[PDB]
């Protein structure tokens, strides 16, 4: 459920739903998206006349979450087209831009000028002998208290289509990267992304960065750098992508 | 095993305290009798009410489900008390009433009891709307007497101390269930104090990593956790 | 334990378990011939207080190199909660040999390794197996009020 | 539902072709058919192992050839489906079955009683004024050898190699035994008494699982049809000792970047318990699937297992004239310090001090007899390549890494934990050489104690507490946590090693990595000249024998010699001399336990010169060793 | 059927018209007669092209990529009569007669739509003929699965048959056989089941799961489990990039039975693998390819055009990249008769300061080796390197997979962020690096592992930055025992410069400013130097063909320069790595003896390795 729709002092509850057909394969997980669907029940294998509650989606609708699975698509309308070609023959786009992050918060202009720059981000380049270069830029705010950079850091997370906030105290190596889980029924371990991987194509956000701990800082290099999580545990390796 | 139906759903949580009043009823299971070798049934408390234990409740005068609940004549009496010039200081000086002085500490405490507004700006800026106070002192200044005091009159109040309040004990943990071996959140102190006061006692002896792990609670008021595959 | 028929109505009660939550075959009614489908009366059948208590032997008799030998002591009526874990005590009371329930074909249960008696038209194919335990009748263990007129009255 | 084919091999055809081989075949090439003879001992009860040989059936077929006949190809036949053709070769046996020629001992057969006793029931009832299965009277186990040297079970096969299309044929396998059961009585004739007809019913047994019979089917119990109720018997029961064990693909068999996989083989009869685990061996038997019952086979379906019911095992692995040809070659401390670990050059006191842990110690009625030495030397002078080839002169010996102990693991065949053997048990009198002693668990760190102390492996696990067997003789190799050698670092700083291990234990060498120019090129033209040529080089001085040192060292075993009071006084003497050595930088000072240590050296080598007395000068030469040990504690 | 005998007859027809598969089957026949009956078996399988069948008939084709059910068992109904009317052999053997394979069908040719990947495997495409592309992982035991049971009657003398069919088996569904021998015959009487004569096939499960370059954002790979058929069983190892042709079929009640009313399950997909193609990590190697190996081995510098071959858009590191060359062709291995274990694959360590590009190189390793496995300081355990004891799915038994370092076997391992393992990794990692073999001794399970690989790992110093201080300690925070294991250990300092550092800075510029060809300018991406397939097969052409053996004129030469490198960090060992070098050389030149040029580049790299030159 919505964090910001949570009833006092309780948790966030989990609910199953189901899609059937060509609403399969729309979400990315770490969307938010409003759902019309039925509340029907179903009976699980898992006291008394307990039988488990599910949701069947007839109708997904997304504005932060577009073009279902990523597959570099154009599907923006074509007069929204043009609008956003109108936006980038503005003579002065750098300020519009500059000012539409954080209009609350004074000062910061350059700050404001790199997280535009991180938004927008670099070109990814593949060379013919598999060098691949960063297509990414990671900004570090270091300063005192005051300065409003976890303000910087909540509206950085609103404004990107894909993006996590993480904590530095609340993080853990097995977190922030992917993890090694064991699936209940089978008995055979599998890989649940972290939050660089539900931040895969877009923006992960550290708050007290400094104080997270020295073997969870260094599990994040490749990451970082390398653009890839390299995982050999229990039996499974493989290396995913985190282009964060 | 307690029963929860229709109202009473959601009422309770894990770690609160409560009296719960009900049917007491057995009934007949297999496996109780499989495992034991006699004749035994289980028992089964259907709930009919949960009152919330809050505080030390040792004043019985208050008799009902919600202390902290009102009637309409009591609305009456508020807003009659509320139109009184000087009802700043008639709260002030009934904070903590069994100490005597300290017009600064009742007066900040007052101010962190009442609290602030949040504010949302236009959906896209979050203001913090509570108020956080510190009572630096002298020993046998009663300091702590002033913390259960408020633990007796705020709504919700969540205590801890000293080396005995972990770095997630507070803020919000995780752990792995019995059941499926899955990774599930637990809440912390800080989430059992989610409208309202978090007391700690002896800040300055408690460690470290334990002391200031509750940064973004009493400054984002929120918690992110991103560890064991949950975010 | 009571019990009423399904199709009459009829009331069985006096039902003893010994060991298994058993139900009443015949049907008192001669009009009716009913065999099964028993529904219990609870409110009607009279019920005990049960406490399962585990002993061990004291280390003063533990000779050396040994695990502790366990046994099953069940306390029942007045006797529930007067011994504490961990005090030397002495139960006096029945010894008493329990069976295998699963075994006795109870309902809602499946029949659940030492090879133990068969041949019993309950237990069909299946053998039982037995357990030693205790029916203690009487407990000793051998390892407030702040007011004038009850510690007077307490007094000798 | 049961189509029927036609297949080109007729059995009555092959069954004559068997039944004229037994009374025909005879084997003169070794210098009246022997396998007659066979079954007459088997009459006889002398033997109870009968073993078909394949080549003997190629050559009968061979002889049949050279007289101008022809046979149908029997050994193909065996070799295509042995699993009938055993019991084929059961009944010729049965119906080519010699008379007994000795005395027959009937009072210990019960079988024979009873059929007796059922041999006059047959009468009785059909007076009117088969009855058993061949496998109850069967008192011999019969085993099949392949054919070799003359064709697919000749050809040995790794487990991988085994394919599903070998499921009935006589195959071969070369592999290392992993764990072997205990040895277990497995039934094939279930008697059934019957308490109101007297009567008996056999039933055959040829799966995993069987179900009793309840009811009597007699002739007399069912004619009047009361319903006596069938009690199992023990007593006139066919059993066999059956063993299961697991062999494991070799190494050198596994392709690259696979691992190896696990081949249960079942083992009846006279064939049980020759099979040990970790041992390389050769299996020829019947390959055979191993079906399900009942619900398992239900849910499973087709896919079904597999085992290997073994026919025939084989092992891959003047003496005091040779000791005596040794003693007349001379020099036989040298010969046998240089022959051991022929990649390494010089270092001949340590090589010797290796060669002395292999010779050991008296003992008496109590002390151990056991010697123990260690490398406490700069890491790149070859420990492990030492540790290695001590391993392979001397048997009943593995390598081991601290990185060690012996622990009752779980998931067994029964779901108990077996008490499976360390490092520490396998090596009981024998050598164990334990690698990085400075790298090593706190759990060993208590356990090395117990092992040198009271020579036993004390586990207490899941309520079962035990002492398996260690009568060790213990190398260690240990580099110090830093690699260089100063005389500002203490040796037990440098070592880290605590102070009662060092109590307890005899004798470091500590060699060092010190660059002599000459002293570097005599090592560096022998380890690249190790590269030079194929395996070993040229010695350029006496060559290695690596045969010929484990009978000598038995020998050296074998005599215990016992030593004078005078060479004890001098021990005496020169322990008191060492004591005010210790008077007089290295604290490391004379103990008792160095006497003892001494001691066993000098048994050691008057085990190796065969000698009845210790030698004065070999007593001082032994001393000697020591100060090579106090020159070590400098250098 | 009729239209089963009418596709019979089609595909007949097929194979009259294009008789290279009757001469491919003529030759499987008598090559099996010469090899098998007279003084490493070719099975029962022919390589069917799609596009030879469709320009045959379109019907048919279409008929074999939708609708492959009813279309692929009369094709081996046609091809088995045709391998029966081709072979003419007398005098058979009864196993032979009884049990025959019919001759299974592999497909190769474009598939259009239809070769596809694991994730995008659909709902759509169950029951279709379709090629995915991934790594095998979880490879099932081998193991023994029934198809037909040959029974004989003794009262009667007769052989009956059974045969018995499972939906992973057949295409098409049959009624399942409950996989109960025959106890007794209806007219036979009592009935002995005859194996040898029975017919079992292999019966293996591999999971297929999707290239993890191919997944998109924010999502897991996605996986597949892949039946593969008794030719096919243990043409795969896990992490292999297999391409599986098959037909994606679902099978079982699948939550469709009366006991599941209302649960949401979905029914059990397979693929019944028709072919298994490697997707060619030993690269056959045409006359041409030779010609050209040979043609360069005869130049001077070859070692040095082989070297900067090596990461053209890598500046600097050139004695580093020379290294990467010996290591990815490893000197040769010698097994002694004693049994020392005499390693042959050169190892290289790289401590530094950051940005020196060595990740970069891991990444490169990583890329041009024939097989290369990846792991990381803070994503690796111990127990994940080597091995790792699990159930297995389809036996209900125990057994191993291996981990990381087993599996890159005759490979090479990619280590970054070493410095920072954690130590219970460094005892498995130290113990490969001074056994090479793994002992697994847990879970009732004794068991030796081989692991003959090579190890090229990164590393930064304990500090922020590397001191050039030349302190001992300070250098890697790893134990030097862990450092001795090491033949190259590499320094790089990133001393700041003008320059050189301008130099390389329009090195990357230029880098940055290159254009992938045929793509469009501005838009997203979805002196002789030698061509990286070309250097792949130099590599494999050294490792496969020759095997060179060492001789004395570079022996004086090594044994004088360790006098002099020791005697005027030093280890005995340091001898062997002369060894792994010169030798290395030796796989460069492609000549099968060692001379003075091989140990002179030795002694030259392992001075710039250790003094740094
Ligand atoms: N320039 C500014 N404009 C508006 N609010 C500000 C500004 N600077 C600071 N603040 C306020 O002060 C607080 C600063 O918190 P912040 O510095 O983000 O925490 P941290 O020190 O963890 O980064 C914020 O809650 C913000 O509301
Ligand atoms: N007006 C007052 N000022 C100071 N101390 C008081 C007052 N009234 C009561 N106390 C005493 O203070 C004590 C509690 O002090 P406490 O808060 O525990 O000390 P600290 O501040 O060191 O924690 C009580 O026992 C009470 O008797
Ligand atoms: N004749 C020899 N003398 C000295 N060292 C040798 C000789 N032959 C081989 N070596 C080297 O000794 C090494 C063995 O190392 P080892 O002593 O096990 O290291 P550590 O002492 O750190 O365990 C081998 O790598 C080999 O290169
Ligand atoms: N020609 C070059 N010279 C120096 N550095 C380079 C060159 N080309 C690329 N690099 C840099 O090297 C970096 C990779 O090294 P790094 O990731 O620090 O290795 P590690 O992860 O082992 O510390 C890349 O960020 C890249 O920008
Ligand atoms: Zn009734
Ligand atoms: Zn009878």
């Amino acid at each position: 459920e919505i964090p910001e729709l949570v009833p006092v002092g309780e948790m966030p509850r989990n609910l199953t739903m189901t899609c059937d057909r060509y609403l399969t394969n729309k979400v990315i997980p770490g969307t938010r998206v409003t759902i019309v669907g039925i509340y029907s029940i179903y009976n699980s294998k898992n006291g008394v006349a307990i039988r488990t509650p599910y949701i069947k989606i007839l109708g997904i609708q997304s504005d932060v979450e577009t073009s279902s699975i990523w597959n570099s698509v154009t599907m923006f309308t074509e007069e929204e087209e043009e609008e956003f070609l109108q936006l980038s023959r503005n003579p002065k786009l750098y300020e519009i831009l500059t000012n539409s992050i954080a209009p609350s918060i004074f000062g910061n202009e350059d700050i404001k000028k790199a997280i535009v720059c991180l938004l927008m981000g670099g070109s990814k380049k593949i060379l013919p002998d598999g060098m691949r270069l960063r297509g990414d830029i990671n900004v570090l705010l270091l300063g005192d208290p005051g300065t409003a950079k976890s303000q910087l850091l909540k509206f950085v997370e609103k404004v990107s289509p894909i993006a996590v906030y993480t904590s530095g105290k609340g993080s853990s190596a097995a977190g922030l990267t992917a993890s090694v889980q064991r699936d209940p029924m089978t008995r055979e371990f599998y890989l649940e992304g972290g939050a660089m991987v539900l931040a895969d194509g877009g923006v992960v956000c550290i708050d007290e960065f400094d104080k997270m701990r020295d073997e969870d800082r260094v599990a994040i290099h490749e990451a970082m750098e390398q653009q890839t999580i390299s995982i050999a545990k229990a039996g499974i390796t493989t290396v995913l992508n985190s282009r964060t | 095993e307690v029963i929860l139906l229709a109202d009473l759903v959601d009422v309770s949580k894990p770690g609160e305290e409560v009296e719960v009043t009900g049917i007491y009823k057995n009934n007949y299971d297999g496996n109780l009798n499989a495992k034991n070798g006699f004749p035994v049934f289980a028992t089964i408390i259907e709930a009919n009410s949960i009152k919330r234990r809050e505080g030390n409740t040792a004043n019985e005068g208050e008799e009902g489900l919600d202390v902290f609940s009102w009637t309409e004549e009591e609305e009456r009496e508020f807003r009659k008390i509320s139109r009184d010039r000087g009802i700043i200081d008639k709260i002030i000086s009934s904070m903590a009433p069994s100490i005597y002085g300290h017009r600064d500490i009742k007066t900040a405490v007052a101010c962190s009891l009442f609290g602030g507004v949040p504010k949302n700006v236009n959906g896209k800026h979050s203001i913090r709307g509570d108020i956080n106070v510190l009572l630096l002192g002298d020993p046998g200044t009663a300091k702590s007497q002033i913390l259960k005091y408020v633990e007796k009159t705020a709504h919700r109040a969540v205590f801890a101390t000293g080396q005995g309040a972990s770095a997630v004990g507070l803020t919000a943990s995780v752990r792995k269930d019995p059941i499926t071996k899955e990774w599930t959140l637990e809440g912390g102190a800080l989430v059992l104090a989610d409208k309202g006061v978090c007391l700690i006692d002896e800040f300055d002896k408690m460690n470290d990593q334990d002391r200031t792990s509750i940064h973004e609670a009493m400054e984002q008021q929120s918690i992110s956790i991103s560890k064991a595959g949950i975010v | 334990a009571s019990f009423t028929c399904d199709m009459c109505r009829a009331i069985v009660d006096n039902v003893e378990q010994s060991f298994k939550y058993t139900e009443p075959t015949f049907c008192p009614n001669p009009s009716c011939e009913n065999r099964a489908f028993w529904t219990l009366n609870v409110t009607r059948s009279r019920f005990l207080d049960w406490q399962k208590v585990r002993i061990q032997e004291n280390a003063n008799e533990i000779p050396t190199g040994s695990m502790p030998r366990t046994l099953d002591v069940i306390l029942r009526g007045d006797s529930v909660e007067r011994a504490k874990p961990g005090d030397r005590c002495k139960f006096t009371g029945v010894e008493i040999v329990v069976p295998d329930v699963t075994q006795l074909g109870l309902p809602g249960v499946k029949p659940s390794l030492n090879s133990g008696v068969t041949g019993l038209r309950s237990l069909g194919v299946r053998d039982l197996t037995y357990k030693i335990s205790f029916l203690a009748c009487h407990v000793i263990s051998i390892g407030n009020e702040r007011d004038q007129e009850v510690f007077l009255n307490s007094l000798s | 539902a049961l189509p029927s084919i036609q297949l080109p091999v007729d059995y009555n055809n092959l069954f004559n072709e068997i039944t004229d081989f037994l009374v025909t075949f005879k084997q003169d090439t070794l210098s009246g058919p022997k396998y007659m003879a066979m079954l007459q001992k088997v009459a006889n009860r002398e033997l109870n192992s009968v073993i078909i040989d394949l080549d003997d059936i190629l050559q009968y077929q061979n002889e049949k050839f050279l007289q101008g006949t022809q046979a149908d190809d029997l050994v193909s036949a065996i070799q295509q489906n042995a699993n009938h053709f055993t019991e084929l070769f059961c009944r010729a046996i049965d119906n080519n079955m010699p008379l007994p020629t000795k005395e027959i001992d009937y009072k210990d057969d019960v079988l024979d009683v009873i059929l007796n006793q059922r041999r006059l029931r047959n009468e009785r009832m059909l007076s009117d004024r088969e009855l058993f299965p061949p496998n109850l009277t069967r008192r011999y186990f019969l085993y099949f050898k392949p054919l070799s040297q003359n064709a697919i079970s000749s050809k040995p096969l790794s487990v991988r190699q085994i394919k599903g299309d070998f499921l009935g044929q006589l195959i071969t396998v070369r592999g290392i035994i992993t764990r072997v059961s205990d040895v277990k009585p497995a039934v094939e004739v279930i008697a059934y008494t019957c308490d109101q007809c007297g009567y008996e019913v056999f039933q055959e047994v040829n799966s995993r699982t069987f179900t009793p019979l309840s009811e009597c089917t007699s002739e007399e119990c069912s004619q009047n049809q009361t319903k006596g109720q069938l009690f199992m018997s023990t007593r006139a029961s066919k059993f066999s000792a059956f063993q299961e064990c697991k062999i494991q693909e070799l190494s050198q068999q596994v392709p690259v970047g696979h691992i190896p996989r696990s081949l249960n083989i079942h083992v009846n009869g006279t064939l049980v318990r020759s099979l040990s685990p970790g041992d390389i061996v050769d299996v020829t038997g019947i390959f055979l699937p191993a079906p399900y019952t009942g619900f398992k086979a239900l849910k499973a379906g087709l896919l079904t297992e597999t085992y290997l019911e073994a026919q025939f095992v084989r092992q891959h692995k003047d003496v005091e004239e040779r000791v005596m040809e040794l003693i007349t070659s001379g020099d036989v401390y040298n010969r046998l310090a240089k022959s051991i670990a022929p990649e390494i050059y010089g270092n001949l006191d340590v090589k010797k001090a290796l060669l002395l842990l292999l010779v050991g110690g008296v003992d008496k009625r109590k002390i151990r007899g056991d010697i123990n030495v260690c490398l406490m030397g700069d890491p790149g002078v070859a420990k492990s390549q030492l540790l290695k080839a001590i391993c392979k002169i001397s048997p009943r010996g593995v390598y081991t890494t601290g990185k060690l102990t012996a622990a009752v693991m779980k998931d067994p065949v029964t779901d108990e934990m077996i008490l499976e053997g360390g490092a520490l048990v396998l090596a009981d009198n024998g050598i164990c050489c334990i690698d990085e002693f400075d790298k090593m668990d706190e759990s060993d760190r208590t356990a090395i104690h117990e092992v040198m102390e009271q020579q036993t492996i004390s586990i207490s696990k899941a309520g079962i507490n035990t002492t398996l067997n260690a009568r060790t003789s213990i190398l260690a190799a240990a580099n110090p946590l830093y690699g260089r050698y100063n005389p500002r670092l203490s040796p037990l700083d440098n070592i880290n090693l605590p102070a009662a291990l060092l109590s307890r234990f005899d004798i470091l060498f500590l060699m060092l990595d010190i660059p002599s120019r000459d002293d570097d090129e005599k090592l560096a033209e022998h380890v690249t000249y190790v590269h030079m040529h194929n395996k070993q080089p040229d010695l350029d001085f006496t060559p290695v024998e690596p045969s010929k040192m484990r009978e000598y060292i038995a020998y050296a075993k074998t005599k215990r010699p016992v030593m004078s009071e005078a060479v004890n006084d001098y021990v005496v003497q020169a322990y008191i001399r060492l004591r005010q050595d210790s008077k007089r930088f290295s604290f490391g000072q004379a103990t008792p336990r160095t006497l003892l240590g001494i001691i066993r050296l000098s048994q050691a080598l008057a085990k190796l010169r065969l000698a009845d007395m210790v030698d004065i000068d070999d007593v001082e030469e032994a001393l000697r060793l020591v100060r090579v040990s106090k020159e070590s504690l400098y250098q | 059927d009729a239209v089963f005998g009418d596709r019979v007859r089609r595909f007949q027809e097929f194979l009259d018209t294009f008789t290279s598969y009757r001469d491919s089957v003529r030759s499987i026949q008598v090559y099996n007669s010469n090899n098998a009956a007279n003084y490493n078996i070719l099975p029962h399988r022919i390589i069917i092209s799609l596009d030879d069948l469709r320009e045959f008939d379109r019907s048919f084709w279409s008929g074999i990529l939708v609708e492959p059910a009813y279309f692929i068992p009369p094709a081996e109904k046609a091809l088995t009569d045709l391998a029966d009317s081709m072979d003419d052999v007398p005098h058979p053997n009864a196993s032979a007669v009884s049990s025959r394979h019919p001759w299974k069908l592999s497909f190769k040719g474009s598939f259009g739509a239809h070769a596809l990947s694991p994730r995008t495997l659909t709902a759509q495409h169950l029951n279709k003929l379709v090629s995915v592309e991934g790594i095998v992982t979880k490879t099932s035991l081998v193991r023994p699965k029934l198809i037909r049971s040959v029974h004989y009657a003794a009262k009667t003398g007769r052989f009956h048959y059974r045969d018995y069919t499972d939906a992973t088996t057949t295409l098409t569904t049959r009624i399942p056989t409950p996989a109960i021998y025959p106890t007794e015959d209806t007219e036979g009487n009592k009935l002995t089941t005859e194996y040898g004569y029975s017919t079992f096939i292999d019966h293996q499960r591999i999971t297929v799961q999707e290239m993890p370059e191919m997944a998109p954002a924010g999502q897991l790979p996605r996986s597949i489990d892949v039946i593969l058929d008794d030719d096919l069983v243990d043409k795969t190892k896990p992490g292999d990039r297999v391409n599986v042709v098959g037909v994606f079929k679902s099978l079982g009640a699948g939550g469709m039975n009366q006991s599941n009313s209302n649960t949401l399950i979905g029914f059990k997909t397979l693929i019944l693998g028709n072919t298994v193609y490697p997707l060619a990590a030993r690269q056959m190697l045409t006359d041409f390819d030779i010609r050209n190996i040979n043609k360069l081995s005869k130049k001077k510098d070859i070692f040095d055009i082989l070297s900067q071959s090596l990461a053209p858009s890598i500046y600097g590191h050139d004695h580093i990249k020379k290294a990467i060359l010996l290591m990815l062709m490893g000197g040769v291995e010698k097994n002694l008769e004693n049994g020392s274990h005499l390693r042959g694959d050169i190892n290289i360590l790289m401590v530094g300061d950051p940005s020196t590009a060595k990740s970069q190189l891991l990444r490169f390793v990583l890329n041009t080796a024939s097989l290369a496995i990846a792991t990381t300081g803070r994503g690796s355990s111990g127990v994940g390197l080597t091995a790792a004891v699990t159930t297995d799915r389809e036996t209900g038994e125990r057994r191993l997979e291996a981990g990381a370092m087993v599996l890159a076997d005759r490979g090479v391992v990619c280590i970054d962020e070493f410095d920072k393992m954690t130590d219970v990794d460094r005892v498995a990692i130290h113990e490969v690096m001074e056994q090479q073999t793994v002992t697994i001794a847990k879970a009732g399970i004794h068991t030796t592992l081989n692991a003959r690989c090579s190890v090229i790992a990164a590393a930064n110093p304990v500090f922020g930055q590397y001191d050039v201080n030349r302190d001992p300690h300070q250098n890697i925070a790893l134990p030097d025992s862990l450092l001795s294991r090491f033949d190259l250990l590499f320094v790089v300092t990133d001393d700041i410069n003008e320059i050189r550092d301008r130099s390389i800075s329009e090195h990357v510029l230029r880098t940055h400013r290159y254009l992938p060809p045929g793509y469009l300018e501005g838009e997203p991406v979805r002196p002789k130097l030698v061509t990286i397939p070309f250097l792949r097969k130099y590599v494999q052409y050294a490792k496969e063909r020759v095997i060179p053996q060492l001789t004395q004129e570079a022996i004086n030469v090594i044994v004088k320069n360790y006098t002099d490198l020791r005697n005027d960090p030093i280890t005995a060992r340091t001898l062997e790595t002369l060894i792994r070098l010169a030798t290395a050389h030796a796989k460069v030149r492609l000549s099968k003896t060692v001379n003075k040029v091989d140990a002179k580049v030795a002694a030259n790299l392992l001075r710039f390795a250790l003094l740094g030159e």
